[PDB]
RNA sequence: CGCGGGGUGGAGCAGCCUGGUAGCUCGUCGGGCUCAUAACCCGAAGGUCGUCGGUUCAAAUCCGGCCCCCGCAACCA
RNA sequence: GGCGACACACGUGCUACAAUGCCCACUACAAAGCGAUGCCACCCGGCAACGGGGAGCUAAUCGCAAAAAGGUGGGCCCAGUUCGGAUUGGGGUCUGCAACCCGACCCCAUGAAGCCGGAAUCGCUAGUAAUCGCGGAUCAGCCAUGCCGCGGUGAAUACG
RNA sequence: CGCCUCCUAAAAGGUAACGGAGGCGCCCAAAGGUCCCCUCAGGCGGGACGGAAAUCCGCCGGAGAGCGCAAGGGUAGAAGG
């Protein structure tokens, strides 16, 4: 969910990047 | 012992995660384990695993002196 | 009873089952799989007694788990309360330990609600 | 009688070290294992069920050796107990099958407890006996998590002719017990 | 936490202090209101008194309080629970 | 030391007879409706049963002493 | 130092309790805005936050920028779970004189309550509700899930 | 108001008062017969859940346990299990 940091969906939710969200 | 109340103790293999064998008695004639004494942590002398740390924490805190002499 | 002192449910792919042991996530059930060459999708149902003892040896070896990593953090709680710092006033108290406000919730640290009476009016 | 490995190590290692760290003068002297006897204290099928069988059972894998009913000396409100309510079972090991269990015991059994960090030296009888306590019955290889239905513990009591708790853990520790300190 | 591209943070006035007494066989009661001042290991042994906004707390510091802060000993707020 | 009855959540009453299970109405506290209160609606908490002692595996319940509180009786002389 | 307290109580919201869903990879289609100790292309270090290099743009030109839901392919198979992401341990990053009280982010681990909510109660009549993301003001940073805007997909129903 | 136990009852028996205290009006198909075997309470030390007290082990322990229910007598060289 988009409360879950450590996912593609979570990071969308707080606008950042990591390795679960890259560029 | 008494006839017909008992479970015939035969033979028995005992096979560990260490490739141990031990050789022993018991109701089932092989039996397999993950951990015996051979090899456990505790019982392999000092074995210390994954923490030889103690703690370094915390006056190990260096990194470093660079406030000036 | 098979890995480390859980026994990791069969039925399932051996990358969630893994996750069954505390002290390993996800993204720790996607290395010792890689850095020993075991399909993560193979049903743990499904694996080698050869591969058994070859996941068991790097994960139960690689990292801390289930009690000892518990002992490690219970020391680790055990020592902020004993020095006295404002963390360790925290988990005395029962109270959160990282910048939330108490005013409102806070019952995952709290517990149950107990309420109490309150102010009156005046008719 | 028959070749069991602990019992060969009791003779060929255990009594001569025994006999060169204590000075016994008399070969009945040194100290000897005399039986081992197991307690599950129930209490649970007290009348829940008798599941006493299915315990009974999983008693007798382990030990070779069919337990015996224990009963409710007395009756005691506070407990739900009325006098001679079956409140568990006991098995006296002697001679090889008290080694068979022994060995087992050690080898795969005790390393088998998770968080194991050796077993308890203040718990010697004062008397040269020694008591231990298990919470689950499947740290013992003939159980199986499938074969198994709830979990229990029992009480291991292992007698000596040890006069002495010194000459006890002398005795324990040499067949291969694990002390934790 | 800091970036340890930084240094580990004291306010140097108040590690003066501390060094004089080192050198002078310490130890003198230290009163400071550098709550922010990492605990250091030329601390150990010696106690400050830390402001927590009202008084100055004395804080007698061990090795195991080293990668703290001072603040973290003196707390700021007195509570005793609800009536 | 004539004979009865009674003592249990805050109030008033079950439970005792037949030992194992504390209950009912109001009240009290949190929410709701109302502009607000009451009523009303939704939740919750509070009694180790006057007391000491005994019997029993187990006492509010059964037995004996004490404390307290109401009721009856006290006739022929 | 406190405005961030915490036996409690209420309002407004965010995130969800899953399969019309979740997850990874591939691949499309916006609008309105902002941008010279500003926005940062691309490059190497790093699992990542970021760091170091380093073009372009005083901006219908260069940049923020990837829009997301969606479309395709594959994985999960009804579990308190590959639902959910609170809480907590450790390790870092960055702005800042300084992150103890009291920052935001990243990574390992931890993985709570929650199975659709009592009495009661709110909004919306159409490109509306619902859902998806995007930008700006404030601003060193930021407790923004708030506000002011922006488009994407797109219903149900009105007897009276 | 009949029955049982203790005391009063003055070391045989018996012995009164509106003298001091309790109990009975059942029960058991084994709680009966016999044979064979077994020995308690409690104290202390030891033992997962497990506590003052469940079950287990050692040591001590002549009977203070138990013997359906009052009391007395009796009793493990059994009447107890
Ligand atoms: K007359
Ligand atoms: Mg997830
Ligand atoms: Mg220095
Ligand atoms: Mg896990
Ligand atoms: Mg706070
Ligand atoms: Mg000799
Ligand atoms: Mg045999
Ligand atoms: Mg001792
Ligand atoms: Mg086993
Ligand atoms: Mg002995
Ligand atoms: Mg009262
Ligand atoms: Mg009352
Ligand atoms: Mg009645
Ligand atoms: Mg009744
Ligand atoms: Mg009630
Ligand atoms: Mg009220
Ligand atoms: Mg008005
Ligand atoms: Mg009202
Ligand atoms: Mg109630
Ligand atoms: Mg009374
Ligand atoms: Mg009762
Ligand atoms: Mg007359
Ligand atoms: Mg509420
Ligand atoms: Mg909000
Ligand atoms: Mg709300
Ligand atoms: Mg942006
Ligand atoms: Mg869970
Ligand atoms: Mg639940
Ligand atoms: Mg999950
Ligand atoms: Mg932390
Ligand atoms: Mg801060
Ligand atoms: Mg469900
Ligand atoms: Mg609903
Ligand atoms: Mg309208
Ligand atoms: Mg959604
Ligand atoms: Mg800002
Ligand atoms: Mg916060
Ligand atoms: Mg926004
Ligand atoms: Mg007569
Ligand atoms: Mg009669
Ligand atoms: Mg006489
Ligand atoms: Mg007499
Ligand atoms: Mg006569
Ligand atoms: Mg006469
Ligand atoms: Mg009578
Ligand atoms: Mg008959
Ligand atoms: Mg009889
Ligand atoms: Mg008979
Ligand atoms: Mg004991
Ligand atoms: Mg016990
Ligand atoms: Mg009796
Ligand atoms: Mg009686
Ligand atoms: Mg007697
Ligand atoms: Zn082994």
């Amino acid at each position: 969910g988009k409360g879950d940091r450590r996912t593609r969906r979570g990071k969308i939710w707080r606008g950042t990047y990591g390795k679960y969200r890259p560029r | 012992m008494k006839e017909g109340i008992h479970p015939k103790l035969v033979p028995a293999r005992i096979i560990c995660g260490c490739g141990n064998v031990i050789e022993t008695y018991s109701t089932k004639p092989e039996i397999y384990v993950e951990v015996c004494s051979k090899c456990h942590p505790f019982y392999t002398g000092q074995q210390r695993f994954v923490d030889t740390e103690g703690r370094v924490e915390r006056f190990q805190r260096r990194y470093g002196d660079s406030y000036r002499k | 009873a098979r890995i480390a002192g859980v026994e990791i449910p069969r039925n399932k792919r051996v990358d969630v089952a893994l996750t069954y042991i505390y002290g390993i996530g996800k993204a720790r059930a996607k290395e010792a799989l890689e850095k020993t060459g075991i399909n993560p999708a193979t049903r743990v149902k499904d694996l080698t007694e050869a591969e058994v003892v070859r996941l068991r040896e790097y994960v139960e070896n690689t990292w801390k788990l289930e009690g000892e990593l518990r002992a490690e953090v219970a020391a680790n709680i055990k020592r902020l309360m004993d020095i006295g710092c404002y963390r360790g006033l925290r988990h005395r108290r029962g109270l959160p330990v990282r910048g939330q406000r108490t005013r409102t919730n806070a019952r995952t640290r709290k517990g149950p609600r107990k309420t109490v009476a309150g102010k009156k009016k005046a008719p | 009688p028959l070749d069991v490995a602990l019992k060969r190590k009791y003779y060929e290692e255990v009594r001569p070290e025994l006999i060169r760290r204590f000075g016994y003068q008399n070969v009945w002297e040194v100290p000897r294992l005399e039986k081992v006897v197991i307690n599950q204290g129930l209490g649970e099928a007290k009348e829940d069920a008798r599941i006493l069988e299915k315990a009974a059972q999983e008693l007798a894998l382990i030990t070779g050796q069919k337990p015996a009913v224990t009963r409710a000396k007395k009756s005691i409100s506070n407990f739900k107990l009325r006098k001679g309510m079956p409140i568990g079972l006991r098995v006296t090991l002697r001679r090889d099958r008290m080694w068979i269990f022994l060995e087992k015991l050690l080898n795969v059994a005790l390393p088998r407890i998770r968080d194991f960090r050796g077993l308890n030296p203040n718990s010697f009888d004062g008397r040269g006996n020694y008591n231990l306590g298990l919470r689950e019955q499947l740290i013992f290889p003939e159980i199986t998590y499938d074969m198994v239905d709830a979990l229990r513990g029992m009480d291991i009591a292992v007698v000596t002719t040890a006069e002495t708790d010194e000459e006890a853990r002398a005795l324990l520790e040499l067949l291969g017990f694990p002390f934790r300190k | 936490p800091r970036s340890l591209k930084k240094g580990v943070f004291v306010d140097d006035h108040l590690l003066e202090k501390v060094l004089e007494l080192n050198a002078k066989g310490e130890k003198r009661l230290i009163k400071t209101w550098s709550r922010r001042s990492t605990i250091v290991p030329e601390m150990v042994g010696h106690t400050i008194a830390v402001y927590n906004g009202k008084q100055h707390v004395p804080v007698y510091i061990t090795e195991n309080m080293v990668g703290h802060k001072l603040g973290e000993f003196a707390p700021t707020r007195t509570y005793r629970g609800h009536g």
